[PDB]
Parts: C-alpha cells; structure tokens; sequence
C-alpha cells in the first residue's frame, strides 16, 4: 500500500544511449523498499532539451511476484525531468560538411568562370567537381539530430503514479 | 589468516632462544629435555642472608623470568626450595617453605598462565654437590622450577 | 615471519600435534593443521548460540534463528 | 572506514572515496568469474596431485601393511568370514523430559557371517583411485597484474583445499578398515569369552550321480544353518582374569 | 539525508556491541563464579523450577470491586531434566556481525551537505549505542530473573512450602535379541512435579540470632 | 525460480559480424545454474553507436527440458549497451572513391575547355571519360553501412526479463 | 538425447563454390556419434564477409534411422561463422574493363575534337567508336559479385539447435 504519487530514491547502474530502447534496470536503496529492482525503458523526445525514462516492471525481493506499477524519475538535487548528459554532439559536424561542400562548388565554378575577365585550373577542377556530390550527400545526412546518453553511475528520484498492495 | 590465528599469540622462537641464552650467560641454570623444562636459581642472588625476604633488585629478574615463562603453554608448575644445614631441620624447612610460597605467590600475581602451582621446600635434605663448605654462598642453596610443555 | 627463526628451519608438520617441527629438535610456535588446540575465546556470528541463522528470506529486515528467537542486532532498523 | 566509526565517516566526508567508489565498483562487478574458475582448477590439480603422491607413498610400504592386516589368520575353519560385532559402553539417552534411559554396555551385530573364497585385502578399503586429468579448459584470463596475482593466489588456495579433501578421504577409508578389523577381533574375543554361539554347519554327501552323458564322483553339499548370535542367559558366561 | 542516520546507527551498534562483548569476555572468571548453576542442581540431575514472588498486591476492577492480597508466589517454568548446567553466556553474550558496505549512492557534495551528513551520522551512532545498552539491560534482567527464581524455589523448599520432586528408577537385566543385547537397562522416570502446598498446618518458621 | 530482472554472468565464445543473423551460444559460468547454455541472435540498429544481442533459448542440463527465457546483455566493467568493436570500417574507402571520380571528371572537362586560352589531351581524355561511370557507381555504393563484429573471447552479463519455473 | 545447442566436431571433405547449392556432407569423427554423417547446404549473403553452412539431414549408423536435426557450423580456432575462402575474385577485372572502355571513348572523341587546334585519325576512330558499346556492356556486367569457395580439407564445429532421440 503506497500513497498515490509519492516520492522514493533509487540508483541507476547500467548506462544506455538514447538510440535503441531496451531493458534498463535500477535499484531502490532507501525507504520501505530495500534492494527492490526496477526494469523499464526510455522514450525519444521531440527535441534534445530533456530525456525521461519509463519505469514499469517493479520486482520486490523475498516474494515471488512481479507487480506492474508504472512510474517515472526526476533528477536528484536538481528536481528536473531532464537528463544529465551531452547534447551538442552533431551540430558543427554537419554544419562544416555542408559549408565545405558549398565552398568547394563555388570555388570551382566561379574561378573557372572568371577566366575571361595550370595548378590553379586543377584546384578549380577539384573544387567544382567534388563540391556537388558532397553537398547533396550532406543535405541527405543533415537530418541526424544530436543524441543523449545516460551514465552508469547516476542516482535518481522516482515519483509514483498509481497505488500498490 | 586474519580470522584464524596463524600462530600462538606473542610467540617467537628466536626470542625464546635469545632469552634462554641471556639467562645462561647471567648464570641461572636453564635446561630442557624432550618437552620438560627445568630452571635453577642460586639462593644468594635472590634472597637475603638466611632470611625469607626478596632483595629489591631481584624484582627485575623475576619480571623477566615471568616474561620468558609467558612464552609457553603449560598446566602444572612445581617450585622447590633447597638450602644448607644452618641450625636445625625444622627451621630450615620453614625457611624454604616460606621462600617457595613467596615466589609462587608473586609468580601467580604476575601474568603467568597455569592451572596448578605446587610449592614446597626441604632445606639441606638432598645436596647436589659434595662441596659443603659455604652456607648461603654454597651453590646448592637453590630454588628450582620444573614443568612440562604439552602440545 | 620465520616460524623457526634463528633456528635450523622448518622440517615438516606433525599433524597429531598440528605443529611444525624445526630442523633443530623443537616444535615451532606456529600451527599447520586446523585440527589443533588453539586457545580462542572470542568470535563472531549472527544468530549465535542458537539454531543458527534461519535460511528464510524476508522482504523486510526481520531475521530469526532456528530456535525461533529474533535478533535486532542481526536485523536492521526503520 | 567502518570500524572506527567517526574516523571512517570523516574520511568519507572527502570526495576521494566518492570518486574511488565508482572505479572500485566497476571492478567488483566482474572479478568473481576469474576467481571461481581459479578455485575450481586449483582444487582439481591439488586433488589429483595429492592423490597420486599419497598412492605412491602407500604402495611404498605395502609389505608391513600386508603383514599387519592378516585376514587369512582370522578366517575360520570352513572358509567363512567371521561376523562383525560392535560394542558401546556407558550409553545414555534423554528421549524426552521426565524420562531417561541408560545402560552400561550394549552389543550389536554389524554384518552376519557368510561363506568366503579369498581373504579380502586392504586394497579394497585403502587403494585410492587415480585418473590423471589433462583438460585445462581455460576460457577467461586475467588482463593486468592485479587480476593475475589474485588468480595465482586463488589457484594456490584451491590446491590447498584439494589436498585437504584428499587427505580427509584417505582418513575416512582408514577409519572404515579400522572398524572392520576391530569388529572381527571383537567377535574373536567374545567367542573366547563364551558369550556368542559359534556358527554351525552341516554336510551331506552323495556318491556317483548323473545320467549316461554327465556324471560326477562325489557330490558334497556344505550348508551353514546356525548363524552366530548373542546369548541371553548371562549366567553361563565364563569370566576371565590375568596375572 | 537519511542514509547518514542509517549507517551511523549500524556502525554505532556494531562498535558498541563488540566493545561490550570483549569487555565481558575479558572479565570472565568472576561471572561464572557468581552464576554457579551446577551446585544448585538437585540430586537426580533435575533442574529445579523457578519461583516468582510478589508482595502487597491490589487490583481494582470497578466500583465496589477491589481485591487485595499480601503475598503471592507463582511457578514460572516447571522443573525438567538436564544434561549440563547453563552458563552466563546464553543470557549475557550478544551477537556481533560487522557491517562493511555503506552503499555509496548519496555522497557528500557541498559543504553544508557534508556537515549535516556528519552530524546526522553522529546522532544515529549515539542512538545505536544506547539501543545496544538497553538490550544489555534486558538480558541482565532476564538472567537475574531466572537465578532469583531458582533461589526462591530453594528457600520455599527449605520453608516446607513446595513438595520436592520425586523420581523412580526401574532396572532390567539382560535385554535385546540375538543380534542386539544390553547388559543392564535403567529407566528413570519422574512423577511428582514440585508444587506449592496450601495446607498451612504443616508450615514451619525459623528464627535467627 | 528466478526473480524478474536480476543479473547473471556468462562468457561468449562464438563471435560473429553484424551482417548475417545466426545462432550464437553463451555458457553460464556462475550462479545456481551450472553447465547451462543459451542460444540467441542479434539485431541491427539504425546507427552503429551500439550493438545488442537477443538471447531466448536457454538449455539447462539435468532434465530433457528447453525453457525459453528471453534476455539481453549488458557490458561488464562498462555497464553500457554498446559492443566493443570498431565502427569506422567503411568511411575512407567510399570517400576516396567519390572524391577521385569527381576529380577525374573535373580535370578532364576543365582542362579540355581551357584549350582556347598531346599528353595533356590524353590526361584530359582519361580523367574526363573515366570520372563519370566511376562517380555514378560510387554514388550507387556510397550508402554501404560500416559494420561491427563482436569478439570471440569476451565475457558478458545478462539481465533477466521474466521468471521461470 | 542431445542437449539443446551443444557443440559437436566434424570434418568437411566435399568442397564447392558458392554458385550452385548442393548436398554437402560432413563426417562426425568423435564424441557420442561415431561414424555418423550429415548432409546439408549453404546460403548466400548480400555481403561476402562470411559464409555459413546449413546442415539438416543427419544419418547415424547402427540402425536404419534418419533424423533431421538442423544445425549450422562454426570455424574452429576462429570462433566465427566465416568461411576460409577468397573475396577479391572479380574487382580488378570489371574495374579495368570499365576504365579502359571509358578511356577509349574519351581518347577518340577528344582527339577528334582537337584536330582544329592519318594514323592519329585512325586511332581516334578506334578509340571513339569501340569505347561506347564496350562501356555499356561493362556497366551491364559490373554488378557480378565476387564469389567464394569452400575447401575440401577443413574441419569444423557444429552448434546444435534442437534435440534428438
């Protein structure tokens, strides 16, 4: 019997990337539940401003049962639902790829055009011809967002959703 | 290893032989055969003349002999006091008995480990040397401690 | 750490005595076999001096011994 | 620290333990797999090696053992192993509260006597088996010096434990043969004391026998009927003395 | 925040328990000397029972209902057989298993956190110490209870207030079958469990000098 | 009886590339179950930042039984869901092929055009005419994923999902 | 009774190229099955980084029986499902064919073009005309994969899938 939406503490020991949802387990360390374990998975948010974890598979030690109380987590000592990780993974990589491809295209075409008004021609060659394929590939790949990845040594606070017995 | 004692507490055979050698060079007789130990001490170096009293400096020797004895496991220790014919037989027996009782009492008071302490004195009932010129100076005036180290 | 220090050295281990024998004719003050006489009068253990620790498992910290008596020291608090 | 409560708490008050805890937990997750295998292989090697050495030493001094354990001298007249007797003294039992049961001596028959063909040798009770093992199935290995050292020390501990187990098994076999011999000699002693009926045997004979295709000369049948047992009329017991 | 309290209490309990137990063991011989069970064992290796005594009792039930008595005695545990006297250890010794795993999840990060953590650990450890002391108190009470009950049984028997226990021994000679035999079988069986006697006419008083 | 979602340790012996699904077996070396083995398969993620293994068919000795507890793997000593391998397998080859084909195209065409203002013509020939088919084939093959392969001598940890009997 | 997914050892004798499926037989040489053999086939992967063998029709001597345990093979001392074969069969042939055809096209056409600014004209003829059909046929045949071929004297280990009786 647990009050609706009360507060507990837990510890996360297994890290995971926000790339492939899968079983992730944590362990309650304090409160009424001692050594109880909790399997769940994460979700992928619309934007990289946060990350939340779904916790539904609750296993209490001692007894041979597996209750299905579903709950989420909050950041301890911060009181937030976001994730503590890095979010600037793949901005500058795609920016630089696109900009370099464009610069190559422009250099080749314009420095070939400006002839009227050998190594220089070869540089024009390389830029003009390797810019375009790289540019279209960069436009293709520019859609990849920046991912987040939890750590294997972070604690957490858990708020409940429904009651148990 | 940290749980089960690898050796008996505070024991070192090197220390044992060191103190045995020190006693022997001091002159107090120490010997053992099999697993039985016997130590003899002249009466002159321990007591005052013809009296059942302990010389003050002898307390250090008693302390170190008790320290040596602490390096053994035993059950029964026997102490005997022998002297020279001085006036009578009864007086000499009483003197030996008192000396043995005093030394046994102090040993028991100190941190020795035994279950039985026996003490007795006889006097000049059985000498161990034909030379019988001196009195308390004669080497036969002695105190003997005997025991057996078991297992 | 030499058991037969300042002596001849270790010869072998008499099991009936549970003791090492130095090369010179003496028993070392070290044991070799666990089936010897060691004078220990202090030890540890939960549910001690009873039926021992009962093999049950409890969701809470409540622990009992085979004699049926409980032990707060062996258990936790709340 | 934990023992010196306040000192350990003030030590944990610094973050050096709070950063060492992760670096030690990451090692505490994995290390047991290596150590279990090390213990297993050490036990195997120690058991096998100690068994082989002790078997060689046993075979070294067979002759004296053969002389001392002369079952042939104990064999009875009609090629029959004598029975086995057990005796206990000063027996006490608390069955429950308010009631106790005691006795001075009790005697029990372990193995009823029967026919024999050969005197059993000590080897049937003492000869350790020995199969040399040649299958080191080493799957995982230590990577750095620390795990290598713990691997070595755990293998050494396993060797120790295997030696202990082998020695214990040998001791148990020794106890078994000892009690068998004791039972036989006890039976001899009691039969001398005239407190147990001797085994009784009858014999029957027939001359020639068989058909015209199969024949035998003298068909002799020996059958033992009165098994040895303890008597109940103690008044017939003949006492004994010494000088 | 509260793991501090938990670990402090655990460590304090363990440390205080170990210290008190080792001190008790160090002060050994006088304990067994004072708690000499065996000399109080009766002739037939029968553990004497335990008596509970009270004086000047009164109970009020309701209006116009009060019951008053001067003295009362009770039989706590009935006498029974025994193969070896109990010692001080089964009452006074208390267990000790040292904890060594403070789960390192909530750790001190900022200074005020460290300070509050330290003080909470300290108070928890004090709590553990006093709780262990209270447990010792209960153990002492229990063992004193048993010893005093034995003494009171002895005194009532002396004053001729409780019938002494009674036993019978039946002996049989040779017994068993041809395979199993016993020389002399002795069966000891007790019949009269000691109990109080209400007949005051045979009560005996004594006077010292 | 096994609690829902505890941790066991085993060793993986048969390695395989993340290219062709097939049976992969591990052997439980600790815990209550001894001599037990486990067959399973793998999956392929959209990004090569991690790799996971599916384990479903548990074979236990003693009785002729075949339980089907499905479980996954968590990396010991790292507590992360990724797989220890190399992930930069096929970037450089495709990049070089694309860039070389483009450079050939450009060199041939531009150095042919710049004739207004024999061996040079032959170089133009080769570059201009062999750039095109090579470039289109490179664009065809450029989307080949960079693969990863598990190791044949690495242990692993297994987290449980459901119970058994 | 064979435990689910245990390891057996056999020797492969019949070698075949990865071009036409066929009954391939292996011979169990040790273990419980003595003198037994197993017929099966292979598969073809999209990428030729490995090669696996399908074994389904198991025959045991002694009695007239024919079990159908389906199992695969693992390379001993590699602990991987790859096959000892070659994969660089037909890279250079098609690369050179395409490059030569394109180079011929370019040589003929460019040397014809540069005539403004007789054997030279004949070389122009040959290159410019024979380049095109050769290039299109080379593009047609460029997609033929590089094959692999198993060997006739390689031993193997077989992991089981189901039990037998």
């Amino acid at each position: 019997i647990i009050k609706t939406g009360d507060i507990m503490f837990a510890v996360l020991d297994t890290s995971v990337n926000s790339d492939e949802p899968g079983p992730i387990l944590a362990t309650i360390v304090t409160g009424k539940l001692k050594g109880s374990k909790l399997i769940g998975s994460f979700n992928l948010p619309s934007n990289a401003d946060k990350m939340v974890i779904t916790f539904n598979t609750m296993s209490i030690p001692g007894a041979e049962k597996t209750i299905s109380i579903s709950a989420y987590a909050i950041d301890p000592n911060t009181a937030r639902t976001a994730l503590a990780s890095r979010t600037n993974h793949h901005y500058l990589m795609r920016y630089g790829s696109l900009f370099a491809s464009s610069f190559l295209q422009g250099f080749g075409n314009a420095f070939q055009s400006a002839n009227t008004t050998s190594t220089l021609e070869n540089a024009v060659i390389g830029l003009a011809t390797v810019g375009k394929a790289w540019s279209q590939q960069a436009q293709q790949l520019f859609n990849t967002p920046t991912t987040v990845e939890v750590y294997s040594g972070t604690g957490l606070g858990i708020l409940f959703t429904q009651d148990v017995t | 290893v940290p749980k089960l004692p690898c050796r008996v507490d505070g024991a070192c055979d090197a220390t044992i032989i060191k103190m045995m050698t020190d006693l022997n060079k001091k002159g107090i007789k120490v010997a053992s055969v099999g697993q039985n130990y016997l130590i003899s001490i002249p009466a002159s170096a321990l007591f005052a003349d013809q009296s059942p009293r302990l010389n003050w400096a002898s307390y250090s020797l008693l302390n170190e002999i008790a320290a040596f004895l602490k390096q053994f496991r035993k059950i029964a220790i026997t102490v005997t006091s022998y002297s020279s014919k001085y006036v009578s037989v009864k007086r000499e027996r009483a003197l030996t008995l008192a000396r043995s009782r005093v030394v046994s009492e102090y040993l028991w008071s100190q941190g020795v480990d035994s279950r039985i302490i026996f003490t007795q004195g006889l006097g000049s009932d059985k000498p161990i040397t034909s030379y019988t010129l001196g009195g308390d100076r004669s080497p036969n005036a002695r105190v003997e401690i005997t025991f057996r180290r078991a297992v | 750490d030499g058991c037969c220090s300042k002596m001849g050295g270790i010869n072998y281990c008499d099991s009936s005595a549970g003791r090492l024998v130095c090369n010179n004719g003496f028993y070392s003050t070290c044991y070799c076999t666990r089936h010897a006489v060691m004078d220990l009068q202090f030890l540890m253990g939960c549910c001690l001096w009873h039926g021992g620790v009962y093999p049950q498992l409890n969701s809470s910290g409540l622990v009992v011994c085979n004699d049926g008596y409980v032990s707060e020291e062996c258990s936790l608090q709340k | 620290g934990d023992t010196g409560s306040l000192a350990g708490l003030q030590a944990m008050a610094d973050s050096k333990y709070t950063r060492a805890q992760k670096k030690q937990k990451m090692g505490k997750i994995r290390e047991m797999a290596l150590k279990e295998t090390a213990l297993s292989v050490g036990a195997q090697a120690g058991l096998a090696w100690r068994a082989k050495i002790i078997d060689e030493q046993l075979n070294k001094q067979a002759r004296n053992l053969d002389a001392i354990y002369d079952f042939n001298s104990l064999v009875l007249e009609h090629n029959i192993l004598p029975p086995v007797l057990l005796e206990g003294r000063n027996t006490l039992n608390l069955a429950d509260a308010q009631s106790i049961r005691i006795s001075d001596r009790t005697y029990k028959v372990a193995k009823q006597a029967h026919f024999i063909t050969t005197p059993p040798t000590w080897r049937q009770y003492l000869w350790m088996d020995y199969v040399k093992p040649e299958a080191p199935n080493v799957t995982l290995l230590p990577k750095t010096k620390a795990e290598k050292e713990i691997w070595c020390i755990y293998t050494e501990r396993g060797w120790k434990n295997g030696i202990d187990q082998a020695n214990t098994i040998l001791e148990e076999n020794i106890a078994r043969i000892k009690e068998d011999f004791g039972g036989m000699i006890l039976y001899r002693k009691l039969l001398a004391m005239n407190m147990v009926s001797p085994p009784y045997v009858s014999h029957t004979d027939l001359g020639v026998t068989g058909d015209g295709s199969e024949i035998h000369i003298d068909d002799r049948v020996l059958r033992i009927t009165a098994l040895p047992e303890l008597n109940v009329n103690s008044a017939e017991w003949r006492a004994a003395v010494a000088k």
